[PDB]
């Protein structure tokens, strides 16, 4: 199971910097990478980056290398295998080209060769 | 093609109830854990369970219910060979030395037919006025009295509760743990830490300390009958003493039966009591007040014990070898430098582990008694927002220290499919 | 001694299992003895079963029983790289005794197959 | 648990073996404990012997000792198709300890033969 | 290329302390080893350890300290259900029958309110004169008295001390073994030989014999406080008897409590004593003299016991069921045919295993008592060269028989390199 | 029973190992029971270790650990033809636990090698 509810679909103008939330449930937030992926209307779906809610290790695309701040606060234990974590992500020199729906998705597994693969997706957040 | 593969030794555990055994440090003569226990490994090995959370419940733990019975089963075996005071249940012709009394009684001697007239001092609490200043021991109308063998001591020393092989102990280390529910960062240990069996009431003496904050613990805080257990990070230092320089006096009551009585008060007649710093106790009590407002969004209050038996109303404990009973009214009266002093009394006929009818006589410790102890917690009770202290049961004392630990079976058989096939 | 190998209880199944990285008769005299008997009753609970499957002295013994997909229809990659031994046990806990019986007959018949093989 | 496999006690030897088809210290506290120790003393009575013959974890282990016809000069067909384990035991009960000793030396020498074999 | 090779079952052993259990021969009713013990294998199997020497130390052995406590733990369980003589600690109006006394006392009857006037005979030693010929039992001023259940017997029968499985017993067989240090020709046994618990003082009765010479044994012979233990090859036959034809008399002291008293002396009044042959004891004592000159190159001497309690000064032991106390002055007076006779007395209130305050009443054996026993050793004590006899402790008696044996663990895991490699 | 095989304690290591030639609750009731539990606690002390090295049912099991010459730089001929098991143990007693741990990992990895081998 698990559900990643995102933030609100609020809009800003260029030069600003908005933060997008992603509140997880029903799964161990530390066990899987959180992954943000942007669907720009005038481009192909672009992968932005995963961070490790356990290791605290991040990995972005070179197109967002010095432009995105992705963070996570600690998880709240609910039971033996259920936690509630929050995922945050910003963009630096933001313009209007970055217009589109932003998604957050947790990783596939926690081992092997397909560890971080965005398996379970969120609700998306409309920007503009 | 996937086939069953058997794994021996898999990181999986159950939840069962086993019999724990005691380990002890390098020291002999105490009722708790004499040479009975194995030596503690000088390096208690603790390995951390990474990526693990567990559901603790200090209020449905079995190490507590097993420790509560273990402690009670300890005194029963140590009081088994000692001397009975059943011949002492005679008539007493008493007079004041009404705090303590100088009492005379006719006593049996080394011979069965000759009688002797002895005198002995007796605290007023250990005696009842029967239907011309003639008195009677307090617990002869309903119980059998057994005197402590005057060599064993009740000095609380650390007890190490260990689980058998093939079992494990899971320890929580979240320094905010409510005592119930999911705790992460859990680690396993072969044995618990050193735990001193400190038997007190209202105030928890010589206990562990919270590393951060002050952790309130209970099952259901919504009713009232559930005992609140305060934990503390700042320990207020209490100092108690019975200043009456006392004398031990061996009396002849029967063949090989030399019961030890309260002989004489050398020096001044004074009063036993305890001291706490005014600014410090008022500081750390205006601290527990800050934490009760979190759950009850009202104004908290401290009155005093509602009444009843002497042991529940008082701050009963042990000190030097004699059992104190302190009136704690000057501690709990919530009023948001100097020092405070609690009037304490002393009993010799006490009845711990409230059995059917087994009393206990503590032989008088000769000389000047003084003990300084740390108050590291409380145990409050809420009215149907006022908080008067009181002891729900003696197992409350063991809970406040065993909240971290939780005993588990271990299951080595691991069954799961793989791409292998025998032969 | 070191029967507490739970060190990898929160790790994935394949990361943990596949590639590691004088008494006195009183209440501490009879307590410490029952704790000593209660430990080896249970070590022989399992080492007997390990002997009834042809797995004596083996931590990883392969068997001769195909996986009934009704037990768990999940992939090797979503077991040994996603689940942990603690929660996999719970998911497959209901059929745990059917597999035991079936392991027992696979080894018993394997004992008589080699008996017919060594008769030549 | 299921140590009562006597279900085929009246069947022929070959039909049965070759092809199957918290106490309180009182008088129930010390009784139930001695019954628990008396059971595993005897399970280790035999599992130790099974280890001294190279038969750990085996229900049917073949050995390296020829049959001395003075033990029983009877045919395979008049044993495994005519007698039952209960009465065969009684007939061969006298030489039961000679065979044990002899089994023990066959395995001990077999342990050093493989020792000379794995030295190459 | 050498590789580790594991060996299970290697001839190597450690030195540990285990709990030994008792085996017994084919016979019931004695305090030592009733039906409690397993039967002894009629063929005690002993295999010789060729090419082996071992370091024994009879003075730091644990089978002795374990036997000494085992024997004491035996009487305590056999005296647990028996009858108390606490009501008998009354006033006694005595008269001479001053060796033994005819004493009268007021006694409780089958009913709790009616009193009876009884008489009973009492040895002078079991009684003290209290502050007009009124007396008192000797051990009512400091101890509780327990009468032996008059059915159990103290007849010494062989005790077989066996080691648990996975342990072993190493036996020395050098017929000159000092008791300490390296002994060769060692052999292992599953169980020790039959050992009779013969509790005596000064003189060792019914013990083992040295095969050659007479082996002196002790820790440090250079001081003096270390007890010398003589072993012998020639046993002097002693003959003791209490000739007073006595009568048993059941007295009514309480519900189901029939204590057995000394009734009446039928026949002559005579004196208990022991006989030893003059030429034989003087011969074998002029023999121990020859061996003490080896280590102390001076002139040896025998005086008598220095004094103190009665049990240390005397040759105390048991005979027929009554406890003798013999004055041994006519045995130890070193003066380099006839017979010698030792004046013995008899107690009924004895206190073996010198506990805190537990006395023991031996019910009188009716009739003529006569026992003949072998004296196979001694236990001397040297002055700061004179040798006066005396018992250092009752474990000295067990040492003189367990000097051969020594308990050991066995270690089956053998690790050593070979030229083999798995797979 | 016959756990006293010390018969060759003074012989050379290679001459000995390589080529052989109802209670009542009283003080004998609880003594005889603890002696019965104390024996099988220790038989399972070693038989468990023998299972953790792939040596169940073997008196002479060869391993997969090369000899670290820092343990003992002595020749086969000055061990198995000169020393006795009693004194060899004492000389190599310090590293006895390092070898145990190392034996344990050699068998655990050997358990997964055959696991990868039987997967084909
Ligand atoms: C507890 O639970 C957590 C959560 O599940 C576990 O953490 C996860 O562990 C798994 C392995 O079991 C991880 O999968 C691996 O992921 C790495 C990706 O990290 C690599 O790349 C980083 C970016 O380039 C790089 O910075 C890393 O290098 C260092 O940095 C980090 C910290 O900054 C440190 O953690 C690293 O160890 C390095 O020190 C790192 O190189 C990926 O490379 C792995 O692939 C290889 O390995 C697998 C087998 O594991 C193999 O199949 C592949 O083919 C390849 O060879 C592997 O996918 C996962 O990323 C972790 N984090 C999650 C899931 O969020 C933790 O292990 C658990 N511990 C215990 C004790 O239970
Ligand atoms: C408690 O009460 C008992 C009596 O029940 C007191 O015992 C009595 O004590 C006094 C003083 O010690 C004794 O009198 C003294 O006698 C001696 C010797 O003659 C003399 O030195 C004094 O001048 C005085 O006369 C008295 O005899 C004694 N009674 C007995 C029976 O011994 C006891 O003192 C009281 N103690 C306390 C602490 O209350
Ligand atoms: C809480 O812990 C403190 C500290 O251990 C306890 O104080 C201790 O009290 C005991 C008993 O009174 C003291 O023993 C005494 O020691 C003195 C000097 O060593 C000696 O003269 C006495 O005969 C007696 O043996 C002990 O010293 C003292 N510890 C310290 C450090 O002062 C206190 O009693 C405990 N509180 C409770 C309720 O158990
Ligand atoms: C020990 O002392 C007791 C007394 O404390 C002696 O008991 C008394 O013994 C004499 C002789 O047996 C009794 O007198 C006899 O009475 C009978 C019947 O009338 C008669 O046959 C004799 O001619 C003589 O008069 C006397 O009654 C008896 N007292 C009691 C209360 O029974 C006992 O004999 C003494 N025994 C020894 C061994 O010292
Ligand atoms: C040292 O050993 C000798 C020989 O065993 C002990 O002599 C034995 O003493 C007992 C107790 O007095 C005798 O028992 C008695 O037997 C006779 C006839 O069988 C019977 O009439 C009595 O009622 C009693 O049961 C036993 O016969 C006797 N043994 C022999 C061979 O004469 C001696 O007591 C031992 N010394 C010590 C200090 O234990
Ligand atoms: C997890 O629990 C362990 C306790 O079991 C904590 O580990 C200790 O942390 C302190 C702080 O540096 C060290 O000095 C100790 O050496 C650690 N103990 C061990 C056994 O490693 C740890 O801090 C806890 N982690 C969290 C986040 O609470
Ligand atoms: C009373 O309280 C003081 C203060 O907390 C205790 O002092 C600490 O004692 C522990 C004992 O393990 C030491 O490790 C610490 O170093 C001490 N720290 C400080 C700041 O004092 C004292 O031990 C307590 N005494 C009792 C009997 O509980
Ligand atoms: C070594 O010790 C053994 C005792 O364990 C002695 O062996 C006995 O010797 C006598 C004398 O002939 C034989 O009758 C016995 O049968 C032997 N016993 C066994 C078990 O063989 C042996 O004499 C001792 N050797 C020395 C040199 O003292
Ligand atoms: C008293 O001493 C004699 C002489 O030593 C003992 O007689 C021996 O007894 C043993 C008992 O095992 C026999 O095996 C011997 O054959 C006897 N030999 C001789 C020469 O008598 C007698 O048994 C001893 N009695 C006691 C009770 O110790
Ligand atoms: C009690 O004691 C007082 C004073 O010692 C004495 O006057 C009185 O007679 C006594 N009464 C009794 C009943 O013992
Ligand atoms: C004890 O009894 C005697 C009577 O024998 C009496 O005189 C005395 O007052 C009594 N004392 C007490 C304290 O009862
Ligand atoms: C026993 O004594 C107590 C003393 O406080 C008294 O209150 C109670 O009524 C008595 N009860 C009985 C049953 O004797
Ligand atoms: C401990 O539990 C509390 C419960 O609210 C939580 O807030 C805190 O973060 C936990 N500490 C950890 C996980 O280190
Ligand atoms: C105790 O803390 C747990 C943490 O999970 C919480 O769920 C529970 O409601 C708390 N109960 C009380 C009585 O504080
Ligand atoms: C102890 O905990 C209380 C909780 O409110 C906090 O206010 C105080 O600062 C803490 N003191 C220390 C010394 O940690
Ligand atoms: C509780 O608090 C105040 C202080 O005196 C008062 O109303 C009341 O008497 C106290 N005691 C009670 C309610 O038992
Ligand atoms: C306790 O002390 C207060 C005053 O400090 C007093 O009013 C009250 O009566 C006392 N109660 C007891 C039981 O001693
Ligand atoms: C003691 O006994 C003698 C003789 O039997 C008798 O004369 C005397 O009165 C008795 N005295 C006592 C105090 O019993
Ligand atoms: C027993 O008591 C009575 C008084 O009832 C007395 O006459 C007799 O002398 C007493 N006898 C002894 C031996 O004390
Ligand atoms: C007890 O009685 C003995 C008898 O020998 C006497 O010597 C001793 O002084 C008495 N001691 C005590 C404490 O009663
Ligand atoms: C026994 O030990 C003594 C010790 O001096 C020795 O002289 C004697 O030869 C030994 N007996 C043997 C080795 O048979
Ligand atoms: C006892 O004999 C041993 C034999 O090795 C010797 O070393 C030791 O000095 C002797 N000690 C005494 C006290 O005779
Ligand atoms: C007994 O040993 C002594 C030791 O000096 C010796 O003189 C005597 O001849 C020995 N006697 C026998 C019969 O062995
Ligand atoms: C020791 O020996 C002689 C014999 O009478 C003498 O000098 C002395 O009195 C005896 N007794 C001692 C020294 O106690
Ligand atoms: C022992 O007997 C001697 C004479 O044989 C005598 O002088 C001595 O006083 C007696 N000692 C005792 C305690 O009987």
């Amino acid at each position: 199971q698990g559900q990643l509810v995102q933030s609100g679909a609020t809009t800003t103008k260029p030069g600003s910097s908005v933060k997008i939330s992603c509140k997880t449930s029903g799964y161990r937030f530390n066990f899987y990478h959180i992954n943000w992926i942007r669907q720009t209307a005038g481009r192909g779906p672009e992968w932005m980056g995963w961070i490790s809610p356990y290791s605290g290790d991040k990995n972005l695309a070179p197109a967002f290398q010095d432009r995105v701040n992705m963070t996570t606060d600690t998880e709240v234990p609910v039971t033996s295998f259920t936690s509630t974590g929050a995922a945050y992500m910003e963009i630096r020199n933001l313009t209007s080209d970055d217009t589109g729906t932003y998604f957050c998705a947790k990783g596939l597994l926690r081992d092997g060769s397909s560890t971080w693969l965005p398996y379970l997706w969120g609700q998306g957040t409309l920007l503009t | 093609g996937l086939w069953v593969t058997v794994y021996y030794g898999v990181p999986v555990w159950r939840e069962a109830k086993t019999t724990l055994f005691c380990a002890s440090d390098a020291k002999v003569h105490n009722v708790w854990a004499t040479h009975a226990c194995v030596p503690t490994d000088p390096n208690p090995q603790e390995l951390v369970l990474e990526n693990v959370t567990e559901n603790f419940n200090m209020w449905k733990n079995d190490m507590v219910d097993q420790m509560h019975e273990d402690i009670i089963s300890l005194w029963d075996q140590s009081l088994k060979p000692c001397v009975k005071l059943t011949p002492l249940c005679v008539t007493l012709n008493c007079s004041d030395a009404e705090e303590i009394k100088n009492c005379s009684f006719n006593a049996t001697t080394e011979l069965r037919d000759k009688k002797r007239r002895e005198y002995a001092l007796f605290y007023r609490l250990d005696i009842v006025p029967l239907s011309n200043s003639e008195y009677r021991l307090i617990n002869c109308n309903t119980s059998v009295i057994t005197q402590i063998c005057p060599k064993v001591t009740f000095d609380p020393i650390p007890i190490h509760y260990c689980a058998p092989a093939g079992y494990a102990i899971l320890k929580c280390n979240n320094k905010t743990f409510n005592g119930t529910g999911p705790c992460n960062n859990v680690s396993t240990v072969q044995c618990t830490h050193g735990i001193k069996p400190v038997v007190s009431t209202q105030l928890l003496l010589n206990g562990s300390l919270a590393e951060e904050e002050i952790i309130i613990r209970s099952e259901n805080l919504t009713d009232n009958v559930k005992t609140i257990i305060v934990h503390l990070n700042e320990s207020v230092e209490i100092t108690c003493t019975r200043p009456n320089n006392m004398t031990r006096k061996s009396v002849r009551i029967g063949p090989g039966q030399t019961f030890y009585a309260l002989g004489d008060i050398i020096g001044d007649i004074r009063q036993p009591h305890c001291n706490i710093s005014e600014i410090k106790w008022e500081k750390t009590l205006q601290r527990v007040s800050e934490k009760l407002r979190e759950h009850f969004n009202k104004t908290i209050i401290f009155n005093q014990s509602s009444g009843g038996d002497l042991e529940i109303t008082t701050h009963s404990f042990n000190c030097g070898g004699e059992f104190f009973y302190c009136n704690t009214s000057d501690l709990f009266f919530n009023k948001t430098n100097s020092t405070i002093t609690l009037p304490c009394r002393i009993k010799q006929i006490i009845n711990m582990w409230q059995e059917v009818g087994r009393a206990m006589y503590a032989p008088p410790i000769a000389g000047n008694i003084t003990c300084k102890s740390n108050i590291t917690g409380l145990l409050l009770t809420r009215d149907g927002e006022t908080f008067r202290p009181g002891g729900g049961n003696m197992r409350d004392n063991w809970r406040s220290e065993l909240y971290k630990y939780k005993v588990v079976e271990v299951k080595p058989l691991g069954i799961a499919p793989t791409e292998c096939r025998r032969r | 001694v070191f029967l507490g190998f739970l060190g990898a209880a929160g790790s994935t199944m394949g990361a943990a299992s596949n590639t590691l990285t004088m008494l006195q008769l009183g209440v501490w005299g009879f307590k410490q003895l029952q704790a000593r008997v209660l430990a080896i009753e249970r070590y022989l609970e399992v080492q007997q079963l390990l002997g009834m499957w042809g797995c004596s002295g083996k931590l990883i013994c392969c068997t001769n029983v195909p996986w009934n997909s009704s037990w768990s229809n999940k992939t090797y990659n979503e077991i040994w790289d996603n689940m942990t031994w603690m929660q996999w046990d719970r998911e497959i806990g209901n059929y745990t005794d059917t597999i035991y019986k079936l392991l027992e007959v696979s080894q018993f018949q394997q004992e008589i197959n080699e008996k017919d093989l060594l008769a030549l």
